[PDB]
Formats: structure tokens, sequence, C-alpha cells
RNA sequence: AGGUGAAAUUCUUGGAUUUAUUGAAGACUAACUACUGCGAAAGCAUUUGCCAAGGACGUUUUCAUUAAUCAAGAACGAAAGUUAGGGGAUCGAAGAUGAUCAGAUACCGUCGUAGUCUUAACCAUAAACUAUGCCGACUAGGGAUCGGGUGGUGUUUUUUUAAUGACCCACUCGGCACCUUACGAGAAAUCAAAGUCUUUGGGUUCUGGGGGGAGUAUGGUCGCAAGGCUGAAACUUAAAGGAAUU
């Protein structure tokens, strides 16, 4: 169940939602897993896949976006980039994502 | 304005000179302002994309053809307005389409066909109410409005 | 006041290749009158009737066979398989009651240009020492029945289009591979392909039709 | 007052059933209420049974058999079909044979 | 019927009714010290387990979990208890 | 609130015109007026920009819809008929 | 080894067609109607009406050359009796009689879905 | 008189006592 | 040819009715299918895919009285009827007419608009029946039958005893009804519930009081209406009704 999974990583993990704080995490080297929503900008998505091979991370086409991850990622507002730096007792390292 | 479904803008090239004449197909009930299509027969089915129709299938509808397969769009223009087509014979190309009152033409499958309905569902399924907008209506067509009746002259 | 029997010329009915009596029968044709030719007047017919006679195999007391008319030479027409029938006398009579009938449907093209759709009907049956005078299936399990039914027809179908496809199909082969997978499940009585009928062929082409008539 | 256990015919466990045609005046009643037969004869008659093997062709060939199903009315089942108000002890009688 | 004791009945129509309608209700399960081959520890494994009980050392399998009591998987030595 | 009853935002055609009329306008006029969803941009920032039109608040996402709805059943099931038969167009 | 064919026989209430004709009927030979044999409305289905109807067919078969026949029984079906009338009964022992290789005889009436609705009425055909 | 066309009778004498009582509203 | 007790209208010899090669529409899901499954009621009768639900069983898992039943109130509520648009294949209210008939505005016959059914809303009624409320444990045996569970050096699966799946026997709770007496109840019919009721009291919702007038007048109130929820009185009348017998 990819829905409880990272439930306990945003319970326990460093998570980081937003291009800026996830690309500026990406720039620093510390983030393994980038989620990308299949239905936000493939501009945005496409630089992101570009950044993936780039910062080695498992990216993940969410079956979701904004209002989908989001729904998930227990916030209100509105996410499709959940840019996990490292996790914390969920092993989404080796997973189906 | 003067018609209750809009006018896709779509802009092309030219493979034969470096430049760019915006053409202009018709809107499709499913399409975004730089949404991509696509013609000639060997593109993918979807819609606003335009191919002759010796590319698709039964059951599958289009708008914005022809009678006379090439003369730049003929049926299929009009509000909640839609094309299906039934039958289907290669060799000598006539494939055989389904009209609005039910009526049906064969014709060539080198018939362009772009795929979507257009814009405008159940527009005149809503009441006028007020002559105002039925006089505007017109404001952009014809002094056909209003209509004297002919027993009272 | 002609009485066009007169008219009407005898014809002669020529089975592929894989039946008993390739001389299938003697039926009507039609003289060439006015506006109207022979060879080119008829074909657009059927050859339906009892496939133990076609076949000769007297076991085969129901089943039939559909045949529809292609090319005509030397007014010996050489009909082609159009497909299978079923006496609707045997199918009420495998229909038993207190039991539970599983009738099958699908598709499935050659490797050589054509489309037909088979059948492949099913029911259940007892136990060695069965007691119920009733005996169903789980349901779960009749879908695991239609699952491999049409997964296994569709399997073999793969070669010289439907002329291997009938190679097997009156003698009954189907049967053998299909009670196999019903067999780790609910064992099932009768198990056939019942009827089933085309719909598409590459077209008039009897070139390919040469291989059963020589 | 009532004079049947299952109402008028079978009718418990459910709430409602799917009336089907009757093979008479084509009166629609309940499929529970509908009082069925199999009559499975054959197209042979009570005297060219063996007048048909005989200027037949065939090692006696097989013969074919109709198995038709016949649904009634209960009005009409009564004008004629097996019933003939049964007696009031045998009403909840039931057999076979 | 009649006269009958409830105290010492027999261990029959004991474990044998329904656990809830017997009297005071006993568990009608156990566990099974199976044992792991390829090591040599064993699994204190509870009858009705429904969660796939594997190995804790060089981790791989210890019965299925059926719709009842996980039946061992193949090759496995199962013990009462 | 209740500043009307049934009436709801077709309460000012008072007298003027007739009831069944603008119970039927109510259903389609609650519609586009609505501010429906830009689902692109996943934020309900599209709304009637003209007839046909839906233009999005956000990255400015004009959409093409229907003469009330963004799409009625129309190009609903249409919609599903490419998305089911673009299925034997790769698969 | 003879030239076969089909009889369709039509046992439907009040009436009876016999038209022998050939495995794919595109081709047909004879027909004579029930009441060809007998004008009289009432008596369309009853039995010496279907020997005559079938020994008339007889001996039309005779003259074409026709030998082995299969008939295909037919219930009027579909939404109406689906029980053979009475006419399918002396007809297949009149042409039985008349001289002919009776063979593989089989049926095929119409299947009666149900699905469409049957002319009477929910409160039936009160006669 | 079975009461099925009898709630027929008073209820077309029911739309009649409504509309002659609404002639004079 | 159609049709009926038998006729006639109707399609007739510009090829009907009947046969067959094909095509489309909508409808429906026959046979399997029954004193069976599931659903809150109404209901739901084909197949697959997705998306969830529900519920029995079983468990040496969690909480821990959280429950029971319910005025007013709220979701679903067959069908008819209805607002309107995708479209009425059949059938078919109305109607038209063929006879029957003393008559036939009916019954039977021919055609045929509403409706059918879908897509979005409605009305809230049905002998909506199990004419029997929900919940509680106990007074009873039997055979069945449904779902899951345990036991079997048992049947088969045989490809090796390979693993096991289906089947057979005991029992089991939760299903479905039936059979048997009925201890008891009951006006009787019947009923393992209507038992545990003059030896009358486990909790509780709702309703009824001789019959008509009468779900009617009127008011309210819901409904686009038809009408629905609500609901009299005067007056008259000593019988009305239920069951079982003759």
């Amino acid at each position: 169940s990819i829905n409880q999974k990272l439930a306990l990583v945003i319970k326990s993990g460093k998570y980081t939602l937003g291009y800026k704080s996830t690309v500026k995490s990406l720039r620093q080297g510390k983030s393994k897993l980038i989620i990308i929503a299949a239905n936000t900008p493939v501009l945005r998505k496409s630089e992101l896949e570009y950044y993936a091979m780039l910062s080695k991370t498992k990216v993940y086409y969410f079956q979701g976006g904004n209002n989908e991850l989001g729904t998930a990622v227990g916030k209100l507002f509105r996410v499709g980039v959940v840019s996990i730096l490292e996790a914390g007792d969920s092993d989404i390292l080796t997973t189906l994502a | 304005s003067g018609r209750g479904a809009p006018l896709a803008k779509v802009v092309f090239r030219d493979p034969y000179k470096y430049r760019l004449r915006e053409e202009i197909f018709i809107a499709n009930e499913g399409v975004h302002t730089g949404q991509f299509i696509y013609a000639g027969k060997k593109a993918s089915l979807n819609v606003g994309n335009v191919l002759p129709l010796g590319s698709v299938p039964e059951g599958t509808i289009v708008s914005n053809v022809e009678e006379k397969p090439g003369d730049r769009g003929a049926l299929a223009r009009a509000s909640g307005n839609y094309v299906i087509i039934i039958g289907h014979n290669p060799d000598e190309n006539k494939t055989r389409v389904r009209l609005p009152s039910g009526a049906k033409k064969v014709i060539s499958s080198d018939a362009r066909g772009v795929i979507g309905v257009i814009a405008g569902g159940g527009r005149v399924d809503k009441p006028l109410l007020k002559a105002g907008r039925a006089f505007h209506k017109y404001r952009l067509k014809r002094n056909s409005w209003p209509k004297t009746r002919g027993v009272a002259m | 006041v002609v009485d066009p029997f007169t008219r009407k010329e005898w014809f002669d009915i020529k089975a592929p290749s894989t039946f008993e009596n390739r001389n299938v029968g003697k039926t009507l044709v039609n003289k060439s009158t006015g506006l109207k030719s022979a060879s080119d007047a008829l074909k657009g017919r059927v050859v339906e009737v009892c496939l133990a006679d076609l076949q000769g195999s007297e076991d085969h007391s129901f089943r039939k066979i559909k045949l529809r008319v292609d090319e005509v030479q030397g007014k010996n027409l050489l009909t082609n398989f159009h497909g299978m029938d079923f006496t609707t006398d045997k199918l009420r009579s495998m229909v038993r009651k207190w039991q539970t009938l599983i009738e099958a449907n699908v598709t499935v093209k050659t490797s050589d240009d054509y489309v037909l759709r088979i059948f492949a009907i099913a029911f259940t049956r007892k136990q060695a020492n069965q007691v119920k005078r009733h005996s169903y299936a789980q349901s779960s399990h009749i879908r695991a029945i239609r699952k491999v039914i049409s997964e296994i027809l569709t399997k073999e179908v793969q070669g010289s289009t439907l002329a291997q496809l009938t190679s097997k199909l009156i003698p009954e082969v189907i049967n053998k591979e299909i009670e196999n997978a019903t067999k780790d499940i609910f064992p099932l009585q009768n198990i056939h392909v019942r009827k089933v009928k085309l719909l598409k062929q590459p077209k008039f082409d009897v070139g390919a039709l040469m291989a059963l008539h020589g | 007052p009532k004079k049947r256990a299952s109402n008028g015919r079978n009718k418990k466990g459910r709430g409602h059933v799917k009336p089907v045609r009757c093979v008479n005046c084509s009166k629609s009643i309940p499929k529970d209420k509908a009082i069925k037969r199999m009559a499975i004869r054959n197209i042979v008659e009570a005297a060219a049974v063996r007048d048909l093997s005989e200027a037949s062709v065939y090692p006696e060939y097989a013969l074919p058999k109709t198995y038709n199903k016949l649904h009634y009315c209960v009005s009409c089942a009564i004008h004629a079909r097996i019933v003939r108000v049964r007696s009031r002890e045998d009403r909840k009688n039931r057999a076979p044979p | 019927v009649l006269v009958q004791d409830l105290l010492h009945p027999t261990a029959a129509s004991e474990a044998r009714k329904h656990k809830l309608k017997t009297l005071v209700q006993g568990p009608r399960s156990y566990f099974l010290d199976v044992k792991c081959p390829g090591c040599l520890n064993i699994t204190t494994v509870f009858s009705h387990a429904q969660t796939a009980v594997t190995c804790e050392s060089c981790s791989t399998i210890l019965c299925t979990p059926t719709g009842g009591k996980a039946k061992l998987s193949e090759g496995t030595s199962f013990r009462r208890k | 609130a209740k500043r009307t009853k049934k009436v709801g935002i077709t309460g000012k055609y008072g007298v003027r015109y007739g009831s069944s009329l603008r119970r039927q306008v109510k259903k389609l006029e609650i519609q586009q007026h609505a501010r429906y969803d830009c689902s692109f941009c996943g934020k309900k920032t599209v709304k009637r920009g003209a007839a046909g039109i839906w233009t999005c608040s956000c990255c400015k996402k004009t959409v093409a819809g229907g003469a009330y709805t963004v799409s009625t059943a129309a190009a609903a099931t249409v919609r599903s008929t490419i998305r089911r038969l673009r299925e034997m167009v790769e698969a | 080894s003879q030239v076969f064919g089909v009889a369709r026989i039509y046992a439907s209430f009040n009436d009876t067609f016999v038209h022998v004709t050939d495995l794919s009927g595109k081709e047909t030979i004879a027909r004579v109607t029930g009441g060809m044999k007998v004008k009289a409305d009432r008596d369309e289905s009853s039995p010496y009406a279907a020997m005559l109807a079938a020994q008339d067919v007889a001996a039309k078969c005779k003259e074409v050359g026709i030998t082995a026949v299969h008939v295909k029984i037919r219930a009027t079906g579909g939404t109406r009796t689906k029980t053979p009338g009475p006419g399918g009964q002396a007809a297949l022992r009149a042409l039985a009689r008349s001289g002919l290789r009776i063979g593989r005889i089989e049926d095929v009436t119409p299947v009666p879905s149900d699905s469409t609705r049957k002319k009477g009425g929910r409160r039936g055909r009160r006669l | 008189m079975r009461a099925k066309w009898r709630k027929k009778r008073t209820r077309r004498l029911k739309r009649k006592r409504r509309k002659v009582r609404a002639r004079s509203k």
C-alpha cells in the first residue's frame, strides 16, 4: 500500500514538498526519492526526470497529483513533488516505487 | 461571434518553406489551449487529430469532415452535433458514415476528418427566455428575426 | 407457363479435403437467362447438414457443418469450411436438470490472415459416490472454468487457419486438453466446442484454397 | 383463509422473482408460480414410428428428441393440464412419478 | 434430558460442539515448534496465522496462512505445541 | 442564506416569464456560473470565459468544453471511446 | 449416394408448409400450402390436410428427381405457442408413406427468447 | 362494488369538488 | 397467408405467406434455475474489466457497555403516473374498428400514439404479504439444503504414494424453508411460534375499539399534477364481520 508507506515517511523521515525546496534539496544531493504527478506540467517533469539521473534517485510516476498525492501526504494544500531526503522507518527505497 | 461552439486557431508551419501560417480547424469538446493536433494518416487515433477516414474504424466519431474527400471541411460543423462511422470497405476507398437527422453518406477513405465533437453540450437544450438574448442572437447572424406571421398581414 | 425446373440446372457439392465423402451432394443451379449468368448467380449460399453424413462417422449422430459456396469449376462447386453448427436436439439433450450449464464464446485470428469466433460448452457432473440430488459449481470455480476455456481455444488456433483447426475440430481433440484443466478443479461432463461462425476472410483467394482442392 | 404453506405457490427466502409468460394464454405469472413439465417426446406419432425407420435410410440412425418446457398460467392449466383440484389432505402431497 | 450432570461430562460432546455453547469457552487451537530446514532453530507458530509467518535467521517461509490453520509449506516438520 | 427558497439564482425573473422555463434555467444557469475545476493544474480556477471556453486563472489555461458544463454526456462517452479504441491502437 | 436435401415442414397452429429444397435452400423445390388442398379456414392445421398437402409435394419431388430428404420441422414459436401444431403429425406420415428416403431429420424452430413481449397482455388472452 | 373502482369514483368527485370550490376561489 | 369456438377485417396472383445469404436498431438474458443464493425494503435472473460495499465462518487480535428500540426527522422505495431529451423492436392504456351479443361502448380478432427502457430529476404509493415489529435467552427431534471451519493411514486426482483440488461420513455455528407430532397456544384454520398469558409483568416502536358516512368534509402541509402525509362531523343502523359445520 503506497498509501500508508509515505504516511510513515512523513511521520518520521525528511521530506520536502515544492519545486524550489525539492530542486534545492537535489542541488545539495541528499534526496533519494522524487515522486512526480502524471498530470502536472511535463515541462516541470521533463527537468525533474533529467535531475533524477543527475542526482541518482528512483523516480516514480505517482497515480495522482496536487489533490491526489497531497491528499495522502496529509495536507489540505496542493503538491505534486515529494522529494524525500532520507526515509524514517519505511523502506520506500526497495519497493514498487 | 455568430456560432455556439469555439474555433481551433491551429497554427501550422509548411515543410516546403521556412514559415508558419495559422490554419483554422474547429474546437472539440475535450481539448486544451496548447494541446497537440496531428494531421497525416500516419498519426495515432486521438481527439483534435485529423487524418483521412482510412485511418479510423466503425464506432469512431469525428467532426468537420467532407462529402468531397478533401474539400477542407464540410459536414460535421455544429454545437452538440457529432458524426459516427459504421461500415468501412477498403480497396477503391468507400467508408459508410452516420450524419445528424439519421442520414448515411458513403465516401472515399482519403476523406479528411478531425476526431472529436464540436464544443456546445446541450446548448439549445436551454431556453433563450428574454427576447433580448433573442435579438443579440441574430445580432450576429441576419435580420431573419423576428418573424411576422403571414395569416395576420 | 414454362415450369422453371426445365431451366434450373443440377449441381454437385465437393468439400475441402479434410471431409469423408468430398461429394457432399447434388442440388440445383440456374440456367443462364435474361440479365443473369450461372457460376456468378449463386455462391452466396451455405451447406448446412448432418456432420456425421459429411464425415461418414455414425458416432457423430448430432453436430452439423456449415459451408459457404466459394468458386465453382466444371459445374462442380468446391465449397469452403464456412463453420460448424449443433443440432438443437443434442443441445437440450446435454442440458440435464439438478446441474449447471456453462456456454462460452471467444474470438481468435489466424497467423495466415483470417478471423472467426469459436465456442465451447460445459456442464457440471457428479462424483464416484455422489449423494446430493444436485451438484453445482462454486461460481468462482465456474470463473476458473471459462477462464482457461477461451484460453486454450486461442492457444492452438495459430496455424494453417481453420483448415488445421477442423483437423482437431470434429475429431474432438479440444475436449482432451480442455478436460485437462477442468480435472484439477471440477470434473464436468461433455465439454465440446458447440458451434462457431466466420466473419472475415483474406479475399476470394482460391489460390490458398488449392491445398484442400486438388 | 390461507390454504397453502408457500402462500399460493413457492415464495420464501427472497422478496420478488421474475414472471415468465404462460405457454398458453400468455398470462404473465411468476417463475415460482409456474407449473412446468419437460415434454422431451419424439417427432414420431403413435403409429408411423416403425413405418419411419422402415421407409428410412441409415442403420436405424438414432432418431431425434425435442426437449421442450411447458409453463402454465394456473387458470388454463386447470381447464386441461395435470391438476384436477387435488384432495384436501394430499394438497401438501408432492410426487415425481 | 430428565437428569444429567454438567460437571464431569463426556470429553466427547465437550470438545466437539461450539466452544461458546459447551461451557468455559476453550480455544480449540495450538502452536507448532516447526523446524526451519536450512539452519538449526524452530519457530512457535500459531495455528490460525493469517499473516505470512517466516524464518528469523535465514528468512524463507514457515507455513502459508490459509482459511483456518496455516498448513505447512510442503517440506516443514510440524510439532504440536 | 435563505433570501429565496426554491427560486435560487433565478428569483430575478419574478412575475415576468413562466415558472417551468426558469426552473430549467436554474439547473444549467447554476452550472456555467459555478467556479469549475481546471483538471490540468488541479485547482478549480477554470470557469465559463465564453461558450465552449473555460479559462484557468492559473497558467492561464483556456479550455474547450460544453455550452454550460466543462463536459456534458456528449464528450464524456466519446472521450472514453477514444481511450477504448486507443487500446487496439498500440496494444 | 443419392440427391438428398431438406423438406422444411412448418407445424404452425392453423397452417403447415412442406417446401422441399436443397442443403442451402436458396433454391427451393415445391411448397404446397395447407389450405391449398382444402378451403374451410377451420381446417388449416387439420391432419387430413397435412397428408393431402404432403401427398402432393411427394408427387412434385419424383418430377424433378429428388430421392433423399431431411425434414426440418418448425413451430410458430418466437413469441407464439412454440407447441408443434397437429399438421406436423400426418405430414411426416404423409411423405413417409409416399415413398421417399427419409434421411437425417432434425429440427430448428424459432428460439423463444421470452425477451420480446408475447402479444396478449399481463392479464393474458382471457378467451 | 370493489373499492379499486370506488377509490376512482371519489377520485373523480375529488378533482370535481376541488375545481368547483376553486371556481369561487 | 394471418386469425378464431367458428368468422370477418388484414396482407391477395405490381409474387404475398413461406426459404435462405447478409446488415442495422432497440429489447432481453430463455433452457441451466429449484419449497436455492444475495440484498435494508423494493428487489436482483448472461459475460468480462475496474471501483469500492456487504456478510457468514473462523482467529490464544483491539477497544471496552460503547447497547436496545425508536416520536419528529432523513437515504432507497417495484409499477403506474411525470418534466424533459437520446428512441417506441415487441407489446400496447386510449382509440379505431371485425364479429360475437337481444346490445357489447367489453371479453376474442387487426393496427396502433402514452408508456416501455436509457440520461438527469420527480411524486413515496402496491394483497409494498412473512396480511405475523425489532432486540433477548430458554421449551424439539428429524431430514434436507446454503456458507465457511475442524477431524479422516478415507474416494479420485496416477505424472512416482509426488504437493493438493473436487467427493464421501460425524459434528458444528450463521443461512433457507419444510416434515413430525404440539407438550402449549389458539375462535378454528393453523402456529417450534402466535410457547414461556388469570399460574396474566425480560425492553420497547406503532396501531385498532359495532358498521356505515369514510383516508371522506375542512385546515394544514408535501407534490409540476394526479394526488400524497394529516384527518372529522351530522345522520343512520342491530347487525357487519372471522373461522369451521351442515
